[PDB]
């Protein structure tokens, strides 16, 4: 029956809220408050990176720690030398309309995504001069909001519509479609095994996911609004989520609970980019009060902020050796940070 | 005699800071790609020359109009003095200009990359200016040795560069922003946006910014126009007409500090970075 | 310094800011616009008639390019987007309006597109977008009223009490009460525009049907007036 | 689609959850263990890093 | 992608010539391109280079004020406009694409080449090994008058195999890059002033004469080069 169906969920719901109260017995600030705080942290403008005609909504770090791919709404990948400040590519788009952009690991493609609803992907190493599209996948109902590639054949995409797909990139179909999500799908990050990931969407809970089997292990209903950013501890054990209700939240895959709650009294504004370091010390949030702030992950307590920009933060990517920050704006400008 | 240098004492004194705040505030506002910048930028540059030239005329006054600071160095505190006093009048112009396009046809002004065409016409109006002033650049009874002056004109054969200095320098800069300002405000009428209490602020700021301009520019130029079309008695009129038309340049000189304040504390972004300051 | 080969990425970044150059000055000489609409509403019909007179399954957006005076406009209708509009909406913050196709004859859903007209004009990332609505369908209002059949009274109480504005210009001349019908919706819209307008922007009203070839001038009007507004507030002019 | 959450409930609901302490303990020893490889951390001196 | 360059035949002496260099398959624009030539018994020698955008010219110290060179891209060729032929310009001249970003491979690709016959400073010389060198392993060596490191970290020396027919192959660029296409086989190693490179299986293809190249500064010399048998 559908209302014993209703009552089993009620009651399955509170056992395993019950569950967890009781595998928790002391908070995360509780034990960690005897360990020395990391203090103030003084980072600054190194590079700053012009060229973006409009707003940037996506922004990946290279593998080799000194390539960088940026989208931006006038429709254009720019590939920049970190180091010398160079430009290295300029790819057009289709669609202007560009709200996610990745790098392979290989770094021999780069994705993109938006209102289009196709995940194009370029391939940058080609016996021409020329950046061409490799492929464009489409089966996706809604926007595509984030994408990341798994390997050079790879990639897991997720959409507008509640769904996240893993596709085959030589052969365009689906390999594993993701459903259970009952709002916008906003933000995804792979684990350093690329074996499991997790997806933040607008329902107010992170689900963290199986890429072979293709289903929902756990879920994480901990926030009041919809999720904006979600990147996972370096361990792969832990991620973090950053929301509109102006907090961010530590989650844990072991112990499927909330760690911290990364707010301040002063800041009203939601978070729209999370993350970490490589030690996971620090935890970088990007803000829509034009400033991205530095979060102690162990401690709760707001160490630094990034203020350089004249438009709210977009997005934001830690480098894989952490010898350096990224950080995009609304103001057309990329600023690399030490 | 106490008047000019004390004038001047408080331009200097008062212009001085608030320009070099005007001139942050201008770079600051180009730094984001602002077309009417790079013309704010160069009226402050020219209002700090003049904020810079006139500690010589301090002592030049306190000396009874006698030069005690140069044999001969006065050609080039001369040269600074008049080629700003022009320069500015020339860039309120291309101010004025840069905003009647702006309002007038918001669909096509600015076409491509702003700042490159601003700053070749600046650079050009600087360029003629300090061409059109580099020919500008004796003692009659007791110790009256005024730097570069003519009393009486040296003669109609060359008292004629009064007259075009009027009329180039002058009158067709202010009747630019005349006509600008005149056509910001016909163009103003249409929009079903603005009410009464923003088309009345718009026409406080483009009718009163004009006469800014035309009150401090307006009787060094009467006196020197007057002066110059009639030597084209003379003695009389020399000895009349001196002693107001030297004090005309303490009212020409207030100009390059009412800049600042009517471009620079008019816009709030500008008050802004003064509180960033 | 640097390498003969570092010379060379130099000069090829360079080349490559040269094309971003240029790709600036196409950018910032295009208005982009964003049409929004119900499904009766005849936006359809709309951008089908403009892509007429002037210049894929699953897709997410569809663009639409037309040139009134030689100024370019972009025209950005969503397809498949899900019912959810609040998270895709943010990139769409620099256009130079919003174009919100209504439609004025349903007499049903018409508190339904109040709804979405309120939740567009008080969006925290569309405030300082000036919204231009087309009153659709008037034609079909104008029959509707004349047949009779149905009322307006019985959705909104309000109309009993209201009374045609002084200012109503009914230029072609008809039956007064159509006109009194039309202007009444249009004042309820108005009212949820100055309700917090607050200065930042306004709201272009205009009797309108699909079939009329004059909405590419009053979009090309309304935008220039919105620009002029905005280049008034940059040139500090107010 | 009452049914299919019940369902995924019940296999989220059947995992092996560890005390939080232990986690908190996994943390500190990542982040205490990997304290020198962490430019952000500790600044790095003005001969190793490329943005000098 | 090919290189198809034409033009060549007998010239007297004091003529002017013009060699041309067609392009197609690959973007002509975004690659800036050199002359390199070889005397009919001698190694290669670089002639001349044309940066994308033609805002880059350079000329050898031999080529100066002589030769000049120029590129077409609408019409996707690039040409070499030849004055006063002496006799020492009997070679056969081929026609060199490269890129340059982070990362890219300078000199991956050469055309077929032409042959010109004429009828009768303070630069790093980098020098071979003696030109007499299946199944085995080889360690072509090579030495360089000045340090190849540069304060950025990458050593600029290239290796080209030309076979006893077709034009040269890049092989590896910056001494440790193998290019595309290359076999894993090929290795390089060095320490800033000597470098190696070292085949670790020999093969019936790998016969023919090994170039190196040093890019740190202009011009591009080459050196005699060593001959396996």
């Amino acid at each position: 029956e559908l209302d014993q169906l209703r009552q089993e969920a009620e009651q399955l719901k509170n056992q395993i809220r019950d569950a967890r109260k009781a595998c928790a017995d002391a908070t995360l600030s509780q034990i960690t408050n005897n360990i020395d705080p990391v203090g103030r942290i003084q980072m600054r403008t190194r590079r700053t990176l012009r060229g973006h005609l409009a707003k940037i909504y996506a922004m990946h770090w290279g593998t080799d720690s000194r390539l960088l791919v940026s989208a931006s709404q006038d429709g254009k990948l720019i590939i920049w030398d970190s180091y010398t400040t160079n430009k290295v590519h300029a790819i057009p788009l289709r669609s202007s309309w560009v709200m996610t952009c990745a790098y392979a690991p290989s770094g021999n493609y780069v994705a993109c995504g938006g209102l289009d609803n196709i995940c194009s992907i370029y391939n940058l190493k080609t016996r021409e001069g020329n950046v061409r599209v490799s492929r464009e996948l489409a089966g996706h109902t809604g926007y595509l909001s984030c994408c990341r590639f798994l390997d050079d054949n790879q990639i897991v995409t997720s959409s507008g519509d509640t769904t996240c797909a893993l596709w085959d990139i030589e052969t365009g179909q689906q390999t594993t479609t993701f459903t259970g999500h009952t709002g916008d799908v906003m933000s995804l990050s792979l684990a350093p095994d690329t074996r499991l990931f997790v997806s933040g969407a607008c329902d107010a809970s992170a689900k963290l996911w199986d890429v072979r089997e293709g289903m929902c292990r756990q879920t994480f209903t901990g926030h009041e609004s919809d999720i904006n950013a979600i990147c996972f501890f370096p361990n792969g054990n832990a991620f973090a989520t950053g929301s509109d209700d102006a907090t961010c939240r530590l989650f844990d895959l072991r112990a499927d609970q909330e760690l911290m709650t990364y707010s301040h009294d002063n800041i009203i504004c939601g978070i729209t980019s999370v993350s970490f370091s490589k030690s996971g010390r620090l935890l970088l949030a990007g803000y829509d009060d034009f400033n991205c702030n530095v979060w102690d992950a162990l401690k709760a307590d707001r160490a630094g902020v990034l203020a350089g920009h004249d438009n709210r933060v977009s997005c934001l990517g830690v480098t894989d050796d952490g010898m350096a920050v990224a950080t995009g704006s609304w103001d057309s400008f990329l600023k690399i940070w030490n | 005699s106490v008047l000019p240098p004390s004038l001047y004492a408080l331009v200097f004194t008062l212009g001085l800071p608030a320009n070099l705040l005007a001139l942050w505030a201008a770079w600051l506002q180009v730094r984001k790609g602002r077309e009417l910048g790079v013309y704010l930028l160069n009226l402050s540059l020219s209002d700090l020359l003049l904020i810079c030239a006139l500690p010589p005329w301090t002592d030049y006054y306190l000396r009874r109009d006698v030069w005690g600071y140069g044999p001969g160095a006065c050609r080039l505190f001369g040269f600074v003095f008049y080629t700003n006093l022009y320069v500015g009048a020339a860039f309120l112009s291309c101010v004025s200009a840069d905003r009647y396009l702006a309002v007038a046809h918001p669909l096509r002004f600015p076409g491509a990359r702003p700042i490159r065409s601003a700053a070749a016409v600046s650079a050009l109006i600087w360029m003629l200016e300090l061409a059109a002033n580099a020919p500008p650049l004796h003692r009659d009874r007791y110790n009256h040795t005024f730097c570069y002056e003519s009393y009486p004109l040296s003669g109609r054969g060359a008292a004629l560069a009064n007259v075009g200095r009027v009329l180039a320098g002058f009158l067709l800069p202010w009747g630019v922003m005349m006509l600008c300002y005149a056509g910001l405000l016909r163009a103003l009428r249409g929009s079903a946006s603005c009410e009464q209490r923003e088309r009345r602020r718009v026409r406080r700021l483009a009718l009163g910014l004009p006469c800014v301009a035309l009150l401090c520019y307006g009787p060094y130029h009467a006196l020197l126009l007057l002066r110059s079309l009639v030597f084209l008695g003379g003695c009389a009129l020399e000895e009349r007409l001196f002693p107001a038309y030297h004090a005309s340049l303490a009212l020409a000189t207030l100009n390059c500090l009412a800049d600042p304040a009517l471009y620079c504390l008019a816009c709030p972004g500008a008050r802004g970075e003064v509180a960033k300051v | 310094t640097l390498s003969a080969e570092d010379k060379a990425a130099v000069e090829r970044s360079k080349m490559i800011e040269k094309q971003l150059q240029k790709d600036k000055q196409v950018y910032r000489a295009t208005h982009r616009l964003l049409l929004l609409g119900a499904d009766n509403s005849g936006k359809s019909t709309i951008v089908k008639q403009m892509r007429i007179y002037h210049v894929v399954k699953t897709s997410g957006i569809f663009e639409t390019k037309f040139q009134v005076d030689k100024v370019n406009f972009h025209m950005f209708d969503v397809g498949a987007q899900r019912d959810e509009r609040r998270k895709w909406i943010q990139c769409f913050n620099d256009v130079t309006a919003i174009i919100f196709v209504v439609d004025s004859s349903d007499y049903n859903r018409l508190q339904e597109a109040l709804n979405d007209f309120k939740s567009i004009w008080n969006n925290r990332w569309l405030r300082t977008i000036s919204v231009i609505l087309f009153l659709n369908k008037q034609d079909l209002l104008a029959e509707k009223v004349l047949a009779g059949k149905s009322k307006i009274e019985d959705y909104f109480p309000e109309f009993a009490r209201y009374t045609t504005p002084e200012d109503a210009t009914p230029e072609p001349g008809e039956d007064p009460r159509v006109t009194r019908a039309k202007y009444f919706i249009r004042d309820e819209f108005l009212r949820i525009s100055t309700a917090s307008g607050d200065g930042r922007h306004y709201c272009y009203p205009h009797f309108t049907c699909s079939v009329d070839t004059e909405n590419a001038r009053r979009i090309f009007n309304d935008c220039r007036d919105i620009i002029q507004r905005m280049h008034l507030r940059q040139y500090e002019l107010l | 689609q009452a049914r299919k959450l019940v369902e995924q409930l019940k296999m989220e609901a059947n995992i092996d959850r560890i005390k939080v302490s232990k986690a908190a303990a996994d943390l500190m020893a990542y982040c205490e263990a990997h304290a020198k490889e962490d430019p952000l951390l500790t600044p790095v001196p003005a001969s190793e890093n490329p943005f000098r | 992608v090919q290189l198809v360059e034409s033009g060549g035949g007998l010239v007297q002496p004091g003529g002017s010539r013009k060699l041309s260099c067609s392009a197609s398959g690959f973007a002509f624009s975004s690659f800036g391109m050199h002359w390199v030539r070889q005397a009919p018994e001698k190694g290669l020698e670089w002639v001349a280079y044309i940066s994308s955008g033609s805002g880059t010219i350079y000329y050898a110290d031999t080529v100066k004020g002589r030769f000049t060179i120029s590129r077409d891209d609408p019409k996707n060729t690039l040409f070499l406009q030849m004055t006063s032929l002496r006799s020492e310009d009997t070679a056969m001249y081929y026609c060199v694409r490269s890129i340059y970003y982070y990362g890219s491979s300078p000199f991956d690709f050469w055309g077929q080449g032409t042959t010109l016959t004429v009828s009768a400073s303070a630069d790093i010389v980098m020098t071979q090994a003696t030109s007499s060198v299946p199944g085995e392993s080889v360690s072509i060596s090579c030495r360089s008058s000045k340090s190849l490191l540069h304060s950025n970290g990458n050593t600029y020396l290239y290796w080209f195999l030309q076979r006893p027919g077709q034009s040269p192959q890049l092989l590896i660029y910056r001494m440790s890059n193998l290019a595309s296409g290359v076999p894993d086989r090929f290795s390089g190693s060095g320490s800033g002033t000597a470098f190696t490179l070292t085949i670790s299986r020999l093969e019936a293809e790998d016969v023919g004469v090994y170039y190196c190249m040093q890019h740190l500064e202009y011009p591009l010399t080459f050196g005699a080069g060593t001959k396996l048998e």
